[PDB]
RNA sequence: GAUCUGGUUGAUUCUGCCAGUAGUCAUAUGCUUGUUUCAAGGACUUAGCCAUGCAUGCCUCAGAAUCACUGCAUUGCAGGAAUCUGCGCAUGGCUCAUUACAUCAGACGUAAUCUGCCGCCAAAAUUUUGCGGCGCAUUACUGGAUAACUUGGCGAAACGCCAAGCUAAUACAUGAACCAAUCGGACGCUCUCUUUGAUGGGACGUCCAGCGAAUGAAUGAAAUUAGAACCAACGCCUCCACCCGGAGGCAGUAACACUCAGACGUGUUGACUCAAUUCAUUCCGUGCGAAAGCCGAGCUGCUCGGCGUCUACUGACGAACAACUGCCCUAUCAGCCAGUGAUGGCCGUGUAGUGGACUGCCAUGGCGUUGACGGGAGCGGGGGAUUAGGGUUCGAUUCCGGAGAGGGAGCCUGAGAAAUAGCUACCACUUCUACGGAGGGCAGCAGGCGCGCAAAUUGCCCAAUGUCGAAAAAAUACGAUGAGGCAGCGAAAAGAAAUAGAGCCGACCGUGUGGUUGUUUUCAAUGGGGGAUACUCAAACCCAUUCAAUAUCGAGUAACAAUUGGAGGACAAGUCUGGUGCCAGCACCCGCGGUAAUUCCAGCUCCAAAAGCGUAUAUUAAUGCUGUUGCUGUUAAAGGGUUCGUAGU
RNA sequence: AGAUACAAGAAACACGGGAGCAGUUCGCAUGUCAUGCAUGGGGGCGUCCGUGAAUUUACUGUGACCAAAAAGAUGCGACCAAAGCAGUCUUGCCGACUUGAAUUACAAAGCAUGGGAUAACGAAGCAUCAGC
RNA sequence: GGAAGUCGGCAAAAUAGAUGCGUAAGUUCGCAAGAAGCAUUGGCUCUGAGGGCAAAAAUUGCCAACUCAGAACUGCUUACGGCGGGGAAUCCAACUGUAUAAUU
């Protein structure tokens, strides 16, 4: 079937090469998962020497890291905005690694409140949680665009693992100069 | 090591090794050459005629196994 | 995936003639490499001379009645190497693998305290799970608690009976070593100093017992002990002295003539 | 052996070829052949086609017997056909069609990965069971199935098949609390204490906290300068005997708010985003049993040994990628590569993993007279032949590497296959049939047809060398193996070696009492052969010993009979005798043959080397006639019509 | 001892997580709720950071790394030999601590000497010169 | 079925637009050439490239015109008009042109 082998391919002097042997069991690929968005669905490979991948079949959850609070949550995946590789992605709606997402917000609003004490339950707190609020809140800093977002009930994400090879859906949130630079894309 | 042959690809670069091969019937020398595509990076600004030292690296496209270390 | 070994295949210190048979046993996975040990069919019928044919070595070895690292092995493709004490309990024999002056296998006898030792060198140190240090060994032992000063090239005494480490000798300078392989297999000398070259192969430089200088790679120097009188294993007749080829026929013609004149 | 000889002229000295000569594990054919040792043997042409038979299976004390099986006992003890289960069949054997940035060799890598069996090791997650209805405990006596079997059978058959009824497990599926440790993260309408509500200290309770995997954060060291002063709270030392409260200063000082006053402040490498630790959110079958296992011993209730198995980790045996240098002839092959990947870049996908390997976008690059691209012959190497030296030539073939199983493509199971005595389809051939259908793959061993100048038995055996495996050998009780060995056939080639020895007499020889030829003779020896008390051998054969140890056959024309080529020259050996008459024929070359043939056809003599010797084709030396060492170029073949001039030297 | 020349296998800084106890050379103390059963000039070692106007190949000497079979070779009266790696004798309930030595293998690659013949670089001389 | 019809393929049939790839002998080197030959073509929903004018300028704002290149989905009864059949040879005249108004 398919085959990953250098024999096809010209020289570098443009000759053409004379194949002797068959194909060999050690050099095939497989057909692409193509991960879309939906409720899961996994189908099990059988890789070499012995061991499962998991190809990635209509993903629509997973985990998420705030990475400058050094947390994650479990979040819904809503839709995905931008594919570095092309239009057709965005539009066919297909989960590879890179993409940019938006999350649902509602499980980092929770963290958030249950941590610094800032809601964007609060109120009946214990002595020594609302003491230890005060400290956490007196040099930490939030920045613009993040608590925009967390207002609104969607943020933006990057996807960070591989779908089709591990069948999971895992990313992490956009920070910094990121952020800046696909808002403005995004407009 | 080698001389800098032509820098017109994006962060690649072409270099040439000169040597000499012994025949043994006749007792002389003949000359060849090999050329190799390297990858260089920004750092380095090499231009043709420069000599240069490579290492060793995993494949990195079709046809470059070595990586620029030093310019001379 | 391979099963066989031919005979002109066979190591040549196996020392099998190439007119009986056209396979040799070939020895499988364990603790020696495969081109640089012994098989115990090998010295059970080749050397030992106990059985005749492989059928009787058969019977000896799968019934216990030999022991390797003080276990039975009933494998007659046990590869076994450098530093390994062989016993027979029902004839009291007690030998150690060796390497002679010419680079071939030596059995030496050993004496019953001395028979629980052994020396394995490290090639690896690396950390377990639990935070655990283990070293690993170029017999392929895996040492689970070594000494935190115990380093990839140096060797360490072990007691195969209590399973216990009982010291560590560094490698440095003045240190008395065995060479373990490539046309110098065989000889003990002194460390006079080791050349480093970072990304290749480190040189060492060595001293005999008369004075001759000799180098080799310092992958194959094998430390024995700090100096000559504290060695703790027996060693074999001719200390590693490799002597003049001219010299060594002319000893050789005059004896045997002597011999004869008695 | 650092060697040459014949042919151009009436004679001479040259250049130059033709012919002669020696070897070849180098093939074939002709004549001949007594003994013994050692050996290659359908590669060349047709990777052409195949009748038949055989080539891969495995059981121990230790997975599962109610054979309606057998032998002894008399409700048991043994052996156990058959089936299920576990492991292997990806090795060995055969062949050389394809093949030049390929394969291979020498040197290096994988920090870019996978790895059953083997070695040394590791393991503290899990609310189960019984009884009474959540409580109490002598808390591990768990579940359905399915084969062999019998009961009907279908079909012409088919290494074809259906339904019903029984019954096992180390097959399959569920499942285990206390015993039983340390270690740290979030909390609370809960208590208690100290200060003036405290990021206050202790309990109490309520959710997480095992290996492996996924994402994010931290750690994974430092190595370019010396003294002071204030304020925050943290640690210590002094007072005013202590307490109360209310004063003033850095002597010492790894860290750490108790039960642990040193219970990692230190992984490794040339180098790491690697090893390993902590914190947050996860894992739904695509992972994690003490096999809910099996034998020996000893003392229902216990103790000790030998095995077997799940998961995690890293050594060995391997697998797969990458490429620094090298490898025949050809320019009457000079330009090659990009739609549809060509050279590089960016984000991805796929893979066990790197990579234009592949999708999208971007730039115009990459290779070449130091011979690219195209064509021809060809599996690569270790090595063989010929040896002054340098060289020329061969290598299908025993060892190592690669590839293939009529052609060509696809794939399942597996740790490993793009497997072929595995499967699927097509093409070309091809077998049986009741005409519905069902089969095949000798480039494995033996054998057959065809092809050709050209190549062996449809033999015996697992005794040796090894491989697989539930496995030592033996005993109520014997694994397989055309791999391998042994013999048969065999003037490929190689080694040793018979076919006579010693004398008397008589007659002769040529030198000048010795050297030898002949026929009547004598007198010892020995094998080729015939056999054995026997040796050898798995058995048989060959070799070797012997022809009395009381007791063993044999040579005289020793018919027990040497051949194949030659006698003008090269080139060793006749100016012999008949026949033929430019005919028949010989002759590698020069030449011979028309009446006296040194050459044809024969007889007799003689020569070479000999159990061997001619002939054909290819190749090495002869050959300084391919010349680097080491040729020639005025007239023998050969200096460009002359200048300029780039690559190269 | 400094300067003159020479030494980046060097000079000048620094690292206790650096030298098996911080290398070589001119019973008393600390601690004691402790297994505190503890602890008490100049020159070479290791590991980093600044300093060159830095020196390299070919060649040659010596060594490393390089399957066997085959080829060259030591030893042994398989009756000799082509072979083989065996075998010998103090008459052995054995011994010789029996033997089976040691070589060559282009070209490329890798370590440490030598610097004569060469080769790769650089420069084209006011595009220069800063004295401690 | 496919020229068997006929003096004779007369008449009819037949090719056909555009785009991508490709193209022989001969030759006065201009041609031959649209030589020969193969493939695609609808509808619908989207994506990219190709510009002007203003401003205290790899920036921001406003705006026009219709070409070219791609992708997913979906369909066919091959469906207006208009629009070369091609090749291998022989004879004659070099070629464009003129020329018997009313049989050449
Ligand atoms: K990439
Ligand atoms: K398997
Ligand atoms: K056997
Ligand atoms: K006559
Ligand atoms: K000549
Ligand atoms: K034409
Ligand atoms: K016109
Ligand atoms: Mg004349
Ligand atoms: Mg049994
Ligand atoms: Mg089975
Ligand atoms: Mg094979
Ligand atoms: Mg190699
Ligand atoms: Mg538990
Ligand atoms: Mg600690
Ligand atoms: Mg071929
Ligand atoms: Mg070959
Ligand atoms: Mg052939
Ligand atoms: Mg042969
Ligand atoms: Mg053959
Ligand atoms: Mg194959
Ligand atoms: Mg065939
Ligand atoms: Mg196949
Ligand atoms: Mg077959
Ligand atoms: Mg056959
Ligand atoms: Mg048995
Ligand atoms: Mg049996
Ligand atoms: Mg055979
Ligand atoms: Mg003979
Ligand atoms: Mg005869
Ligand atoms: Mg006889
Ligand atoms: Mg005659
Ligand atoms: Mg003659
Ligand atoms: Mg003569
Ligand atoms: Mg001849
Ligand atoms: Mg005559
Ligand atoms: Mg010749
Ligand atoms: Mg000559
Ligand atoms: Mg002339
Ligand atoms: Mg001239
Ligand atoms: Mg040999
Ligand atoms: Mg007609
Ligand atoms: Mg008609
Ligand atoms: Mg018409
Ligand atoms: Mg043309
Ligand atoms: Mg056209
Ligand atoms: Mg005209
Ligand atoms: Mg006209
Ligand atoms: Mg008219
Ligand atoms: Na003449
Ligand atoms: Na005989
Ligand atoms: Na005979
Ligand atoms: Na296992
Ligand atoms: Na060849
Ligand atoms: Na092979
Ligand atoms: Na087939
Ligand atoms: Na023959
Ligand atoms: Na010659």
């Amino acid at each position: 079937g398919i085959v990953r082998s250098r024999l096809h391919k010209r020289k570098i002097t443009g000759g053409k090469t004379k194949i002797h042997r068959k194909r060999m069991k050690a050099e095939l690929g497989r057909l692409p998962a193509n991960t879309k968005l939906g409720p899961r669905r996994v189908s099990p490979v059988r890789a070499r020497g012995g061991n499962f991948k998991l190809r990635g079949l209509r993903l629509d959850t997973g985990n998420f890291a705030w990475g400058t609070e050094a947390s994650a949550q479990r979040a819904r995946i809503l839709d995905v905005v931008y594919n570095a590789t092309s239009n057709e992605l965005v539009r066919t709606k297909t989960l590879v690694k890179n993409c940019i997402v938006v999350v649902d917000a509602a499980p980092f609003r929770l963290w958030y409140a249950k941590h610094y004490g800032i809601d964007l339950d609060v109120k009946k707190a214990s002595s020594k949680l609302k003491r230890k609020w005060e400290y956490r809140r007196k040099h930490h800093k939030i920045e613009k665009a993040l608590a925009d977002q967390l207002r609104e009930g969607r943020l933006l994400a990057r996807i960070t693992s591989r779908p089709g090879q591990t069948g999971r859906a895992d990313g992490a949130l956009l920070e910094g100069a990121e952020l800046q630079f696909y808002l403005k894309k995004l407009d | 090591r080698g001389v800098v042959h032509s820098t017109k690809m994006r962060r690649s670069i072409v270099i040439r090794r000169n040597y000499l091969h012994f025949i043994r019937k006749y007792q002389r020398y003949q000359k060849r050459h090999r050329n190799i595509t390297v990858h260089c990076s920004p750092c380095f600004d090499p231009k043709p005629g420069d000599e240069v030292v490579v290492g060793q690296c995993r494949p990195l496209s079709k046809t470059i196994r070595y990586n620029v270390l030093q310019v001379v | 995936a391979k099963k066989h070994l031919k005979r002109l295949y066979a190591p040549k210190d196996w020392m099998l003639s190439k007119l009986t048979g056209v396979f040799a046993p070939r020895p499988r996975a364990g603790p020696h490499k495969l081109r640089e040990c012994l098989s115990l069919l090998i010295i059970i019928r080749n050397r030992l001379k106990y059985a005749l044919n492989a059928l009787e070595a058969q019977m000896i070895l799968r019934q216990g009645l030999v022991c390797v690292d003080g276990k039975p092995r009933k494998d007659g493709k046990y590869p076994a190497g450098f530093m390994d004490v062989v016993e027979i309990p029902k004839t009291g024999d007690r030998f150690r693998i060796l390497y002679d002056v010419k680079g071939r296998f030596a059995l030496v006898r050993v004496s019953e305290a001395e028979s629980s030792i052994k020396m394995m060198k490290v090639v690896n140190v690396y950390t377990g799970t639990g935070r655990i240090p283990v070293a690993v060994t170029h017999d392929g032992h895996r040492i689970r608690y070594p000494d935190p000063r115990t380093s990839r090239g140096d060797t360490l005494v072990y007691d195969v009976k209590e399973k216990k480490v009982l010291d560590l000798i560094k490698i440095g300078n003045g240190k008395v070593v065995m060479v373990t392989g490539g046309a110098n297999r065989g000889r003990i000398g002194e460390i006079v100093s080791i050349e480093r070259h970072p990304g290749a192969f480190d040189i060492a430089r060595l001293k005999d017992a008369s004075g001759h200088e000799f180098a080799t790679r310092a992958t194959n120097i094998f430390v024995i002990g700090k100096d000559m009188s504290s060695v703790p294993v027996t060693l074999p007749k001719q200390q590693g002295l490799r002597i003049n080829v001219i010299q060594e026929r002319e000893e050789k013609l005059i004896a045997a003539e002597t011999r004869r004149t008695t």
